[PDB]
């Protein structure tokens, strides 16, 4: 499974780019898309959303307009082309799949992203910037602007290990399920406007940015970003 | 008094026949390829005699502003459901013709929904001309003796020059290519023959009269009481060709 | 050939059995210690049913 | 609905739409069975599962036969069953008599036509010219049967009737049997199927429509 | 020589129809009297699944009592969420003539197999975001007309070669094979504790396996036409089983044999298959005659009736959590019963 993204470059403000993910090891036309973007310095920003078939076309409110996604499935590819690139574009823009059928598992394939440098809505909160803490035991908290619990059962909260220079990779989905992949040692738990996830025997390669993020209703959003440090 | 005395009774029996079609059309699409057709054809039978019942209501009290406007939209909406039960009988004349004449295309490669396209069709282009009648021959409406005369005859020419020919022979088809086929049956089926030439003889002699008088009115003019007697007669016959329809068209 | 139907009837022949009545007892005890717990059985309120 | 539902649905309707595609399809073609015991010719009248394409007409055809008591019930909506009879073998001629008695009594196959080849109709003239083997032997009524070369004719005819006389016991009009008389070398078999396929289909939209 | 045999064969048939006898002292017809009459259960549709553009083979539920999967003639498994009537997945066949449609107890895989003699265990939750086949199980001599998966590697299957089969999926090949029946194996349900399973077959006989020995344990035969549908009561000790002869009959395990028989005189028609609910007490029934019948597994007495199907109902099945029923008939739509 390989989302290799292209594009990336210097560009002077006001101009327009397109930038190009190639799919490869999976079955790209069954999967809806995001575009997902970090600044510098920053956390994770949702930016776009191309539903498997091309159906459905949802943006930013910041990019509402002058972005445009759109992907070629017979070619694999995924696009963003994108005019009137401002200052605040400046990001490494990553491409993401997801599929939604009943028990699937959204968000768990992030590609390797471009950088790109250019020269009403549920708030997500992470007070614990930086936690500083091997072999013992964590918990990373998120909160909401309104309970992630939907009417049919599901509470739609996200957990994300941004490793240091990797693209991140999804732990928990809907509060309570681990990936594929994921030690055991990690879980989630809460209850609407109140979440956090209990890590036990903190290892190496296992420190980085804890981002939640919910998928209630759209624009997606996460939070600021809690940090473990060694 | 002679000129009106048979129309009450023709009134009476022609209000029977409506009340009776409109339970028969009522009930048939509560119990609903065919049935589309069967459907819309009920449907418009249903509109058709529920303004049989209000025009007979209305024309049994003297004529008033308000009342004559509500009996012009009655007449409209009447000549407007006539219409669409022509074209809808010609419909299934025409499938059953296509059922006997191509099996393998209609079973295997008609489109899965052409009958929704064809009753779609049939009742945005009768609207769209019968509307154009109405607003060129309504008394309160936009009443033109040229416009209204060649809407008239081009209504009555697709009617009597399209609609029922090709009911006619597409019926005569299926019998000939039946009655060759079934040479060699241990059946030789009758069923469908009686139900054939009842299709074609009800719409012949019980639903074509009403547009023979109002094409046969324009062109050497009669006296009045042939025309009052003819419109009498005519009515009920259409009463009773919407009747027989459900039963024609889903009983056998 | 018959050989092994024979000693599949023997192997039949000496199993333990019980009285009708004890088994129709356990069957009825097991209907009986279940029957709230049955959501056809007994009609599930609008909020307890997903459908 | 939430965004996972509605892109659930989403996802739902993507495969509604593949499933009328494949459904079409599916209902271009006609489906058929093959059907006869052994040493019958089975597998050359159109020259676990063993499924054969042939189009006539551009009509697509797909026969199917297998290698019956409980699994005909799967083969109740085929277009017509193809049953082959060897009609130079006396010896078991009224296995398959009964055999067709069984089949077209069957309880799944109440509405479903059958279209009987009988094979080696090439070696039945043989056999009766040389007057080593005779009917009356095995079938009691042959020496009284008259025709309605003559006496192979009158063989073959023979053979038919007995057929078709199960066939006409109790198909009530809702299928019906049609016999063909055929070869090893003879081509134009897919176009009795075809004809006869025109006459099922023509019946089955005359049924459709509550008239025949 | 075989005379003797058979002499030796008639005498053990005559002894254990001595030993049955002595054992049946009082009919749970008897028993059963005095219990409260479930009165009229009046169970309407909630979904309808429809999708199939064929006849509806089989179907059976997950674990979860919240998807299901079904197999029809079109060649396709659909995985439906019964909650939401989406479909979850659509899984094309290589061979469309399928029979039996099993899910594991997992949710991991499902398994599907008719005519061409194969098994087919279809991966559901993979990378690549699709379904394919992990294995293809071949080795029965005839058709396959059950299959029930005991875990993620191992599932039992029934045929018509007169034979059973386990296998190893890992492995792909027939760890035991089960040898027996006389006539064509056409239902096969598994116990709750997996170590043993009843199979129904074409000669009105059903059978009691061992999985770990691989023997026939016992033997119960009072049908008089071809056994359709068979189904353990949820305790594991009893069982019901539908036949061609318009008659479901329940066979206890430790009497050995039958208890109850639920018949009517108005019904002729085949019996196409069998469920409980969970408490045991009804007995879900699918018949030819386009509707299901729901006996009082105590009392036989139909409580109840379920008529929505315009074609024979096919399959039928119940949930583990009680809530819904599914019936799937030849009318390509699949109903939810509650
Ligand atoms: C299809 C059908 C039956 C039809 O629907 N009609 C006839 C009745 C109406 N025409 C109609 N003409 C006139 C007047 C009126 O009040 N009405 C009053 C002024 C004189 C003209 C509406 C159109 C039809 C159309 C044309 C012919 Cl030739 C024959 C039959």
């Amino acid at each position: 499974v390989q989302l290799v993204e292209s594009g990336g470059g210097l560009v002077q403000p006001g101009g327009s780019r397109k930038l190009s993910c190639s799919a490869s090891g999976f079955a790209f036309s069954s999967f809806g898309m995001h575009w997902v973007r970090q600044a510098p310095e920053k956390g994770l920003e949702w930016v776009a959303y191309i539903s498997s078939g091309s159906g459905t076309i949802y943006y930013a409110d910041t990019v509402k307009g002058r972005f445009t996604i759109s992907r070629d499935d017979p070619k694999n590819t995924l696009f963003l082309q994108m005019t009137s690139l401002r200052s605040e574009d400046t990001a490494m823009y990553y491409c993401v799949r997801s599929i939604y059928y009943y028990g699937s598992s959204p968000f768990d394939f992030w590609g390797q992203g471009t950088t790109l440098t250019v020269s009403s809505d549920i708030v997500m909160t992470q007070a614990t910037s930086s936690v500083p803490v091997p072999g013992e035991s964590v918990s990373i908290s998120c909160r909401s602007s309104k309970s992630l619990l939907h009417s049919n059962g599901n509470t739609y909260l996200y957990w994300f290990l941004q490793r240091p220079g990797q693209s991140p990779q999804l732990l928990i989905y809907r509060m309570s399920n681990l990936a594929s992949g994921v030690p055991d040692r990690f879980s989630g738990s809460g209850s609407g406007t109140a979440f956090t996830l209990t890590i036990s025997r903190l290892e190496a390669e296992d420190v980085g940015v804890y981002y939640c993020m919910q998928h209630l209703e759209y624009p997606l959003t996460f939070g600021a970003g809690t940090k473990l440090e060694l | 008094s002679t000129v009106h005395t048979a129309y009450l009774v023709l009134s009476s029996l022609a209000m029977f026949t409506c009340l009776c079609g409109m339970a028969g059309n009522s009930m048939v699409i509560w119990l609903l390829p065919f049935c589309i057709y069967i459907l819309n054809l009920a449907a418009a039978d249903l509109l058709f005699l529920f303004s049989m019942a209000s025009t007979l209501s209305l024309e049994t009290q003297p004529l008033v502003n308000t009342t004559d406007k509500v009996h012009e939209l009655m007449k409209r909406l009447m000549y407007f459901a006539y219409t669409v039960g022509l074209s809808l009988l010609t419909a299934i004349s025409t499938q059953r013709c296509l059922s006997v004449l191509f099996p393998i295309w209609f079973k295997c490669h008609r489109p899965r929904h052409l009958s929704a396209w064809v009753c779609g069709l049939l009742w945005t282009l009768c609207l769209l001309m019968n509307g154009l009648t109405s607003s060129f021959c309504s008394k309160f409406l936009k009443f033109n003796e040229d416009r209204c005369f060649r809407v008239d005859m081009v209504q009555a020419a697709l009617i009597m020059g399209v609609l029922t020919p090709v009911m006619t022979l597409s019926s005569l088809t299926l019998f000939v290519w039946v009655r060759r086929s079934s040479q060699q049956w241990r059946r030789q089926p009758t069923r469908l023959f009686v139900v054939v030439l009842a299709s074609v003889l009800v719409f012949l002699i019980c639903s074509l009269p009403l547009s023979i008088y109002w094409f046969v009115l324009y062109w050497l003019s009669l006296p009045p009481e042939m025309q009052v007697l003819c419109f009498s007669l005519s009515r009920l016959s259409s009463s009773v060709s919407s009747s027989a329809n459900p039963v024609i068209y889903f009983l056998v | 050939q018959a050989r092994k139907l024979v000693e599949q009837l023997k192997m039949e022949a000496n199993i333990d059995r019980i009285k009708v009545s004890k088994a129709a007892a356990d069957l009825m005890a097991y209907c009986e210690a279940h029957a709230k717990e049955d959501p056809l059985l007994t009609p599930v309120p609008a909020s307890e049913n997903p459908f | 609905v939430s965004a996972e539902d509605k892109a659930a649905a989403e996802r739902s309707k993507m495969i509604d739409k593949n499933l009328r595609e494949d459904g079409e399809k599916a209902r271009r073609t006609l489906r058929l069975l093959l059907l006869g015991a052994d040493n019958s010719g089975k597998s050359t009248i159109v020259k676990g599962i063993f499924e054969t394409k042939f189009q006539v007409d551009k009509v697509n055809f797909h026969m199917f036969d297998v290698g019956r008591r409980k699994w005909i019930q799967c083969f109740n909506d085929v277009t017509a069953i193809i049953f082959v009879v060897d009609s130079s073998d006396y010896n078991r001629l009224q296995e398959a008599l009964n055999d067709f008695k069984s089949i077209w009594n069957n309880r799944w196959l109440r509405t479903i036509s059958v279209i009987l080849f009988l094979n080696k109709q090439d070696l039945l003239a043989e056999k009766v010219l040389a007057g080593k083997s005779k009917i009356e032997d095995y079938f009691p009524e042959f020496a009284r049967y008259t025709t309605p070369d003559p006496r192979v004719t009158r063989a073959k005819y023979f053979i038919r009737k007995e057929f078709v006389d199960i066939s006409t016991a109790s198909g009530d009009g809702r299928h019906i049997c049609y016999p063909h008389f055929t070869c090893a070398v003879d081509t134009e078999n897919a176009r009795r199927i075809f004809n006869d396929c025109k006459d099922i289909i023509l019946q089955m939209n005359l049924r459709e429509y509550n008239l025949v | 020589e075989l005379d003797q045999l058979r002499q030796e064969a008639e005498q053990l048939k005559n002894q254990i129809r001595d030993a049955r006898k002595a054992c049946a002292d009082a009919t749970l017809s008897q028993i059963t009297n005095n219990i409260d009459p479930v009165g009229r259960i009046q169970m309407r549709t909630r979904r309808t699944l429809r999708g199939h553009l064929a006849k509806i083979y089989a179907m059976h539920w997950g674990t979860d009592s919240r998807l299901l999967v079904s197999a029809s003639q079109d060649g396709k498994l659909i995985i439906w969420d019964s909650y939401t009537t989406n479909k979850v997945h659509a899984i094309p066949l290589r061979s469309s003539w399928v029979m039996t449609c099993a899910y594991a107890p997992s949710g991991n895989y499902v398994a599907c197999g008719g005519l061409d003699n194969i098994c087919s265990i279809y991966n559901l939750k993979t990378r690549e975001g699709n379904v394919r086949v992990s294995r293809e199980l071949a080795g029965h001599t005839g058709y396959l007309s059950c299959c029930r998966f005991l875990d993620d590697n191992q599932i039992v299957t029934s045929s018509g070669d007169t034979t059973c089969a386990l296998w190893d999926i890992e492995t792909g090949q027939q760890t035991t094979t089960f040898t027996g029946h006389t006539g064509d194996v056409m239902s096969l349900s598994l116990a709750p504790d997996t170590r043993l399973f009843v199979s129904g077959a074409c000669d009105a006989s059903a059978k009691l396996w061992d999985v770990r020995e691989g023997m026939c344990r016992q033997t119960f035969t009072g049908h008089e036409s071809d056994i359709n549908a068979i189904c353990f009561f949820p305790n594991g000790n009893a069982f019901a089983t539908g036949s061609d002869d318009a008659t479901c009959r329940l066979f206890d395990l430790r009497a050995d044999q039958e208890l109850m028989t639920y018949s009517h005189d108005n019904i002729i028609c085949g019996i196409t298959s069998v469920s409980f609910s969970k408490s045991g007490r009804l007995l879900l029934a699918g018949y030819d005659d386009f509707n299901c019948n729901v006996w009082d597994a105590l009392k036989a007495d139909r409580a109840g009736v379920l008529a929505g199907h315009d074609n024979r109902v096919s399959c039928l099945g119940v949930t583990d959590d009680g809530m819904a029923v599914a019936t799937g008939s030849w009318d390509s739509f699949l109903k939810i019963w509650n």
